[PDB]
């Protein structure tokens, strides 16, 4: 084994979960061939790898990755392309071959017959918002990364529960400063009072009855990632009930 | 920016932006307020400050609208605000004790005189829909329940501390420019609270305009000859500068931060000028 | 001050601290003091000279016992004439064993003595042949500052020119890293989510060793992360370098080295011997 390598599958809850298996041919033979090389004369190999491609299951297909694959052969080099991989629904954990080859064009255009081509297990190794009380969950039926100017934006809201009491939630957004190492000191505050100056709710108090149009304007402008000052509240048994998701940016 | 200027309350600002250019930004304040309507028809409320205008807004039987109507602040050393407090409205009476602190009577003092401030200019006027006959208008005496104290800093600026302004000129920097920032700081009307304290300390402290908490070592960042200190004289006017030599971003704030001495949570104004640089 | 080496060789400095006006520091190194300096190029760019700096520091015990010395003792025409006229050595020998405490002398308060007696101090002044007025004057000096407080006046006037200088000098002299080449890359933001709008860092670093790496890391993002994975042709001129991946991810780990100091030497042509590389998102 020449060539040393590893399998990284990244995961992501937007339905993907994406493969690149990363190259590089280590040290380990290099310093043995490349001292033979070098009594040769030859330091600058080229290995070239031109043929390689992924398998999904028993029905080995090539899956088309987002990057692309030239002929590729230098001294040295390492490689890791990026190929989209469909995210299963639960732990189907797709076993997979990874196939490649390079025909190893070595000193005086000596070729030799390689490749690297075995198979593995492709495990990846590791909106909505739940309530407290009720039955109740909170999305937002818009979608949460959105642009906009300072001017007015329209935003909308889910609400759906158990129908048993279905009623009496409020907003309200309170545009007030949390109060409060001096730096931290410094953040913390400069956090809050960008929370609780950007945006103002032009509808606060809003009583809900499914279906609610909230109704913003944003004064000052950044990425509002988790804009957390909204608080809707159960007016039986009052429990601070936070939505911290969406965002804004204003440019 | 241009082309907003759709909205009612914006071209109000912009446009004694444009001229008379002493009277800067970011000291309007808004005033936000909702209407209620407890009847069944419509309502077409024209709000009336001094000189704003608001357009035919409308409210149907429950559905709240936040007018949010735009002021300036006011100049704690053109009024003054402590003045003969709570005036009877006819002279004489018992003349009882008080019967309360005078620090308590400051603060009661403060929190009338800025209500009936944002009393005296606000009128109303509105309309039915079904009748478009009987017009009509509000006040507000019985409506404006008190302040609190976020209110009572945000009109009057002279509730604070210190009161600061800090400019830095030409912000478009290239690379290599080291350029003095100006701060002018002034004491306030509660330069008489402390006084046993004879030294405030500065922290000048940076921000970058998208993240945030750029680290005081500042490689690679805006390098600063001297250190972000600087204390400060109370009761008089203190011009403090600190030299900017810039490597590579985009953009900054500065800021300032008042802490009454040098140990932790001794800290007493987070204050927020935050002039922006930018640099190429 | 810093100094241009004796070769006048046209190394050009921009920035330079004059306090004149802020005569004013403490130094418990909780917080910090940064001087920063700018030095330019000359017509040649070399490596090797010699830098010095005039530190001009002094003591806060020797500014605190001259404001001591001339305003709380002998700030007349007749003390300073008569009284402590010619035992000024006595004062002198007085004056070191004070030990005024200085935490509080930059918190409310200034010249404020710690926890020291007096009356062993008295019994050596009456030991001594001193007259009455200048025990009265001394002892009124030290009962005043028995327990005493300051604000920020005579920060310089107490010391307005009265004062010594002990002028420091140092060395330093520019050091300089090995292999000096100059690297241009390619970024095509190929983003599995939309964009994250990152933040750029256009990194200019350099490498001290022979057969060695000088490695590279990508700019930083603040939005929905372990995404915006990019692609990327290397393009680097000048050299024989090498490579760490193409195509790479922008998350969590970056890893984008650049392992090209293990061959293609050069010359010092810069002040330095670094490498400037420089992405680009097409």
């Amino acid at each position: 084994l020449l060539n040393m390598r590893l399998r990284n599958i990244s995961l992501k809850s937007e339905h993907c979960i994406l493969s690149s298996l990363d190259f590089q041919t280590s040290k380990a033979s290099e310093q043995l061939t490349k001292k033979f090389i070098y009594p040769q004369e030859h330091n600058s190999f080229l290995k070239l790898n031109f043929q390689e491609i992924s398998y999904k299951l028993i029905d080995g297909t090539s899956q088309i990755e987002l990057d692309p694959i030239c002929p590729l052969k230098v001294p040295l080099t390492a490689f890791s392309y990026d190929s989209i991989s469909a995210t299963f629904k639960l732990v189907l954990l797709p076993k997979s071959t990874q196939p490649h080859r390079v025909k190893i064009t070595l000193a005086y255009e000596l070729e030799l017959h390689p490749n690297l081509k075995l198979p593995v297990r492709t495990s990846w190794e590791t909106s909505l918002v739940n309530s407290k009380l009720s039955n109740v969950k909170f999305k937002f039926i818009n979608s949460n990364i959105k642009v906009i100017k300072g001017e007015k934006f329209t935003m909308r809201l889910q609400i759906i529960n158990s129908s048993s009491s279905p009623l009496d939630l409020v907003v309200y957004y309170n545009n007030t400063i949390n109060p409060i190492t001096l730096e931290n000191q410094y953040q913390l505050h400069n956090k809050y009072r960008k929370i609780a100056e950007g945006i103002i709710l032009l509808s606060n108090d809003y009583k809900i009855p499914y279906f609610a149009d909230l109704r913003f304007i944003g004064i000052m402008s950044g990425y509002y990632g988790t804009l957390s000052g909204l608080k809707v509240l159960d007016l039986n048994t009052n429990e601070l009930i936070e939505v911290g998701n969406g965002a804004s940016v204003l440019i | 920016s241009s082309q907003v200027e759709n909205v009612d309350w914006i071209e109000y600002v912009m446009s004694k932006i444009r001229a008379e250019s002493n009277l800067h930004s970011r000291d309007f304040i808004l005033l936000l307020l909702d209407f209620r309507n407890s009847w069944i028809d419509g309502i077409k409320l024209n709000v009336q400050f001094e000189d704003f205008t608001s357009n035919e807004y409308h409210v149907e039987a429950s559905h709240t609208s936040r007018i949010i109507v735009p002021i300036k602040k006011i100049d704690y050393k053109k009024y003054n605000f402590e003045n003969t407090p709570i005036p009877r409205i006819y002279p004489g009476r018992q003349f009882i004790q008080s019967g309360l602190n005078e620090e308590q009577t400051i603060e009661m003092r403060q929190k009338f005189w800025c209500r009936e401030h944002i009393i005296s200019k606000l009128k109303c006027n509105w309309k039915l829909t079904t009748d478009q006959s009987v017009t009509g208008s509000v006040d507000f005496n019985k409506f404006i329940e008190k302040f609190d104290h976020k209110m009572v800093y945000t009109i009057y600026p002279g509730r604070l501390f210190y009161g600061v302004q800090l400019l830095l000129d030409e912000p478009k920097v290239k690379v290599g420019e080291i350029i003095n920032l100006k701060i002018i700081t002034e004491p306030t009307s509660t330069c008489r609270r402390k006084q046993n304290s004879t030294v405030n300390f500065l922290d000048i402290v940076i921000f970058d305009s998208k993240t945030s908490k750029i680290l005081p070592r500042s490689n690679r960042r805006i390098l600063y000859n001297g250190s972000l200190t600087k204390p400060i004289s109370t009761t008089k006017v203190s011009e403090i500068n600190l030299e900017i030599i810039p490597i590579e971003k985009g953009r900054y704030e500065f800021s300032v931060c008042i802490s009454k001495s040098n140990n932790q949570d001794g800290i007493i104004q987070f204050d927020s000028e935050n002039v922006i640089l930018s640099v190429i | 001050e810093l100094s241009a080496p004796d070769t006048r060789n046209d190394y050009n400095i921009r920035g330079d601290y004059i306090a004149t006006t802020p005569a004013l520091i403490t130094f418990d190194g909780n917080e910090s003091f940064i001087n920063c300096y700018e030095i330019t190029a000359n017509n040649n760019f070399d490596s090797k000279d010699i830098f010095n700096l005039k530190v001009r520091y002094n003591t806060l015990k020797e500014q605190l016992d001259c404001f001591i010395t001339d305003a709380v003792l002998i700030e007349g025409d007749v003390e300073w004439f008569i009284l402590f006229e010619k035992w000024k050595t006595f004062w002198e020998l007085e004056i070191l064993k004070k030990l005024k405490y200085d935490y509080d002398a930059f918190k409310e308060n200034r010249i404020i003595r710690l926890l020291k007696t007096s009356i062993d101090l008295n019994k050596t002044k009456s030991k001594i042949r001193n007259l009455c007025i200048e025990k009265a004057v001394l002892d009124k000096i030290l009962i005043c500052l028995n327990k005493v407080s300051r604000g920020i006046a005579v920060c310089n006037t107490d010391m307005d020119e009265y004062v010594r200088n002990l002028v420091p000098k140092q060395l330093t002299v520019p050091v300089q890293l090995p292999g000096f080449e100059q690297f241009f890359h390619v970024q095509f933001e190929q983003m599995e989510t939309s964009h994250d709008a990152l933040h750029d860092t256009i990194a200019t670093i350099g490498n001290s060793l022979s057969y060695t790496v000088i490695v590279e890391n990508l700019s930083g993002q603040w939005g929905q992360d372990v995404i915006d994975d990019g692609g990327y042709i290397f393009e680097i001129l000048s050299s024989n370098e090498w490579l760490i991946h193409g195509q790479k991810r922008c998350a969590i780990k970056e890893k984008r080295k650049e392992f090209e100091v293990h061959l293609i030497p050069l010359k010092k042509g810069y002040l330095n011997f670094p490498r400037v590389e420089i992405t680009n998102i097409n």
